[PDB]
RNA sequence: GGGGAUAAGCUCCGUGCGUCGAGAGGGAAACAGCCCAGAUCGCCGGCUAAGGCCCCUAAGCGUGUGCUAAGUGGAAAAGGAUGUGCAGUCGCGAAGACAACCAGGAGGUUGGCUUAGAAGCAGCCACCCUUGAAAGAGUGCGUAAUAGCUCACUGGUCAAGUGA
RNA sequence: AUGGUUUGGCACCUCGAUGUCGGCUCGUCGCAUCCUGGGGCUGGAGCAGGUCCCAAGGGUUGGGCUGUUCGCCCAUUAAAGC
């Protein structure tokens, strides 16, 4: 709640225009539109900042305000300069490319493996088991991630599969 | 800490500045125990060296003509008390920063007034 | 993914959240993670 | 295995149970004891349990006591017996406890240490219980 | 030593048997009677919370100044009616005294202290009865142990009192005793 | 109350107990034994008990004050849990608290026994001391043992509640 | 604590009649799952396991022995469920 009470601030290259209980942002990188639970009021400040106003001190508001405020944080710095997210595969005869929107994968499975790209994101393949991706809206973002992540299984041996940058894999080793 | 220790430890750094001619706060980050245990040794001949609170710190400074560096102490502060002569112990940290690369001075009190970072080296080389 | 009613943090490290009634612990160890019922 | 070494007569009715435990409803001899809360029978065999699960985690410090001890018999017509043709025979004996009564006592140094053995030995006890201390 | 009076306000009751009593216990105020030389013993009524708050703060013992219509009256408290499951006070007894006056308190006692390896710890009592004047009544005792070896009986006479109490207590009571440590076998033995 | 296992719609007693038996009526759907209450007959009258008042079904989808999110209400325990309401407390806290985001977090010191081996981390003892600002004979995950990752306390920015 | 399935207790229904064990035919349901399906963890390198969670759609041997139910044995299958 109170982290919600903290005056978002609007970037000079930002427009926000806001009717009823929707809002949308628009900027360089795209325009991002969500409606939020309508209990909970927000306001346009003069000085470039956002206010998110909560009608009530009970569950809602005080849930809800936070909540707000963080998501337009978010959907601000995603349409002001976005977010990226790299992966990289560690494994013998794993080979990972960019065809076009779509995308081929050498995971070891016998058929060939394609995934198949949501609008208004953008990939690009840098190393051959190194790339990132690049997108405006932190949603989808971690949604692609998580959905290409989740194509190999957990592994703990090896570490065999794709993983994020900053995470770390637990190690296990068997006598026998 | 207790409220009585935070009062007794600023009525002592107040005896220890009364007790003083001059001072220097600088920034303790980046310094291994090992690195501090023997500038202290070193400096253990006039200077004694320790590690204050800035809000404390603060408050204690209103007593005499050394809010200079209120502003100054804003961030990590290490406290350097000079009770053989001055120059001795500016000089110590100068070379033991200067060394390391991991120590910044952020400011130094002399003559009531707070002076800039290029005057305290000139002051030191004094 | 230990399933009981009596459910409770292993190690100082462990985390007891809910989820639709089903009260549950999680913590990086993954053998930790149990759930309640 | 507490039990007592002889009596007038090794059967007894069944019991009444109502009403307010008063025998020994304050902590007296040592500092910390626990304290049951609803009517019912405790064995002989709950009793040296717990004792044991007390005894053997404080180990070296401190030393316990025991204000009950089951006294009354009680016996359970073995199976393929048409109820009738006289009382059984006796099989465990039971102490009696009622709300409020205390039912171990313990002097250790620490706090934290003797509120986790009592725990314990609530666990491994039949019926609820709960800390409490000397203090008036 | 001297303590500080615990002010608290009181009201005389207004009817006088289990009716009246259960009915103001659930509303949350306890039943109190108050008795001495004054020929003139009367009953009032208490509020549990900071009548709890005060025992608490206080120990066992304390000497407390009741507020009854505007009169202010010093009694000692003497004997209590604990709730066997609550953990809530029933009835408390407070029994006029003025300041002079010799009376007889049971006190506790706490100990302390570093023990040896074969050093067992046992409290045979926790309490001393103690005569003291109505505004030197304590609250807790203490005693050091240090270096106890086998049978080290320490007697409840021997223990060193403030000023101002003698000890009612025989000298023939014990108040810690120190026995050798129990092994496995002993453990095995006993109970069996 | 005895017996049974404080099980049976169990059995055996006591009740200037009650009811059915030998009792219709209303309520608990149904249900003698539980609740309300004694049917002389008739009336297309009125007042009420128990139980009810959204519809099946007659009666407030009533009045005001609070609780619940579980269809709990409309089957159940030992125990478990940052669900949620109330009250009394207490600790710390603008001398800046708790959580975060920076740095240190060691030298005797590998503390002694034990071990091939004990070095902070199989295991036993003080669990001592020193620079201090904080190092705990170290809470763990770490290595055969070392050495690293942490961590406890301590210091910096943010700026009021935060813990039991 | 649960279920009402085994050994049991009660004698409330049936002595002017409620036919009893197995086998055969036929089945039907629940799920505390035997395989097949999906998961969590492993003292899960892999294969192969162990264990717990969801799941009742379907399937779930034949013979020798004894009246047998059961059980042992032989030899198959994914299994030879309660
Ligand atoms: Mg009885
Ligand atoms: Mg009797
Ligand atoms: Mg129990
Ligand atoms: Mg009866
Ligand atoms: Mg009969
Ligand atoms: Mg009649
Ligand atoms: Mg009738
Ligand atoms: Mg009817
Ligand atoms: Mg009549
Ligand atoms: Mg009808
Ligand atoms: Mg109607
Ligand atoms: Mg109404
Ligand atoms: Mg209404
Ligand atoms: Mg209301
Ligand atoms: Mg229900
Ligand atoms: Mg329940
Ligand atoms: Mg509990
Ligand atoms: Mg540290
Ligand atoms: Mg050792
Ligand atoms: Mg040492
Ligand atoms: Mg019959
Ligand atoms: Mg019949
Ligand atoms: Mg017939
Ligand atoms: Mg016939
Ligand atoms: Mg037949
Ligand atoms: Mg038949
Ligand atoms: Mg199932
Ligand atoms: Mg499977
Ligand atoms: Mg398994
Ligand atoms: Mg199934
Ligand atoms: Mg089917
Ligand atoms: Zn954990």
């Amino acid at each position: 709640s109170r982290i919600g009470k903290q005056p978002v601030p609007v970037p000079s290259g930002v427009d926000v225009t806001i009717n009823g209980q929707n809002l949308s942002v628009k900027g360089p990188k795209g325009t991002l539109t969500l409606d939020v639970a309508e209990p909970i009021s927000v306001s346009r400040a003069e000085d470039g900042a956002i206010v998110v106003t909560r009608p009530d001190d009970e569950r809602r508001s005080r849930s809800l305000h936070g909540l707000s405020r963080t998501l337009i944080a978010n959907l601000v710095t995603g349409v002001t300069e976005g977010y990226t997210q790299k992966m990289e595969i560690f494994g013998v005869g794993y080979r990972v490319q960019l065809k076009g929107q779509n995308l081929e994968f050498a995971l070891g499975y016998s058929h060939p493996v394609l995934i198949e790209a949501p609008e208004g994101i953008t990939f690009a393949v840098e190393s051959p088991t190194k790339f990132s991706v690049s997108g405006i809206d932190k949603q989808k973002v971690g949604q692609i991630s998580a959905v290409i992540r989740r194509l190999r299984r957990p592994d703990p041996y090896k570490g065999k599969g794709v993983r994020y940058e900053g995470e770390q894999i637990r190690r296990k080793v068997g006598k026998t | 800490m207790a409220k009585a220790d935070k009062a007794t430890a600023v009525a002592d750094i107040a005896e220890q500045f009364k007790a003083s001619t001059a001072t220097v706060v600088t920034e303790y980050r980046g310094l291994t125990v090992a690195n501090l245990a023997e500038l202290r040794r070193a400096l253990g001949d006039s200077a004694t060296y320790t590690v204050a609170k800035n809000t404390l710190v603060k408050r204690a400074a209103s007593e005499a003509g050394i809010e200079g560096l209120d502003e100054l102490f804003a961030g990590p502060t290490a406290i350097a008390f000079v009770k053989g002569e001055a120059v001795d112990a500016a000089k110590a940290i100068k070379k033991f920063a200067k060394d390391n690369k991991a120590l910044v001075i952020k400011g130094g009190y002399m003559d009531g007034k707070a002076l800039s970072v290029a005057d305290v080296e000139k002051i030191a080389d004094l | 993914m230990k399933v009981n009613p009596s459910v409770k943090p292993i190690c100082d490290k462990c985390r007891v959240i809910r989820r639709h009634g089903r009260v549950m612990v999680i913590c990086s160890d993954p053998r930790h993670k149990q759930r309640q019922g | 295995m507490l039990i007592p070494r002889k009596v007038k007569h090794r059967k007894q009715h069944h019991p009444e149970q109502r009403g307010i435990a008063s025998g020994g409803t304050s902590v007296s001899f040592g500092d910390y004891g626990i304290q049951a809360l609803e009517h019912a029978y405790i064995t002989n065999r709950q009793i040296e349990s717990a004792r044991i699960a007390i005894n053997r985690h404080i180990k070296r410090g401190g030393k316990v006591w025991i204000n009950i001890f089951p006294d009354r018999p009680l016996t359970k017509k073995p199976a393929e017996t048409r109820m009738g043709s006289g009382k059984g025979s006796p099989e465990w004996w039971v102490a009696n406890v009622k709300p409020g009564r205390v039912l171990f006592e313990l002097s250790y140094p620490d706090e934290k240490t003797a509120r986790d053995a009592l725990t314990r030995a609530i666990h491994k006890l039949p019926i609820k219980a709960r800390i409490v201390t000397r203090e008036e | 030593t001297a303590n500080i009076p615990n002010k608290l306000t009181a009201n005389v009751r207004t009817r006088t048997g289990k009716g009246a009593s259960r009915q103001a216990r659930r509303d949350g105020k306890v039943p109190a009677v108050l008795y001495g030389h004054g020929t003139d013993p009367q009953h009032l009524e208490l509020n549990a919370r900071d009548f709890a708050a005060v025992l608490r703060s206080h120990g066992t013992n304390a000497i407390l100044t009741l507020d009854i219509e505007g009169t202010e009256q010093l009694a000692l408290t003497k004997a209590l009616d604990v709730h066997p499951i609550r953990r809530n006070i029933q009835h408390a007894d407070l029994l006029v005294v003025q300041r002079g006056e010799k009376v007889t308190v049971e006190v506790t006692v706490l100990v302390e202290g570093d023990a040896t390896p074969g050093t067992l710890v046992t409290q045979d009592a926790n309490t001393i009865e103690i005569e003291a004047e109505a505004l030197s009544i304590p609250e807790q005792l203490t005693v050091s142990v240090e270096g106890v070896e086998a049978g080290t009986q320490i007697t409840a006479g021997q223990i060193s009192l403030p000023e101002g109490v003698n000890l009612i207590s025989d000298p023939e009571l014990l108040v810690v005793n120190v026995v050798e440590a129990p092994s496995a076998e002993a453990l095995e033995e006993e109970g069996a």
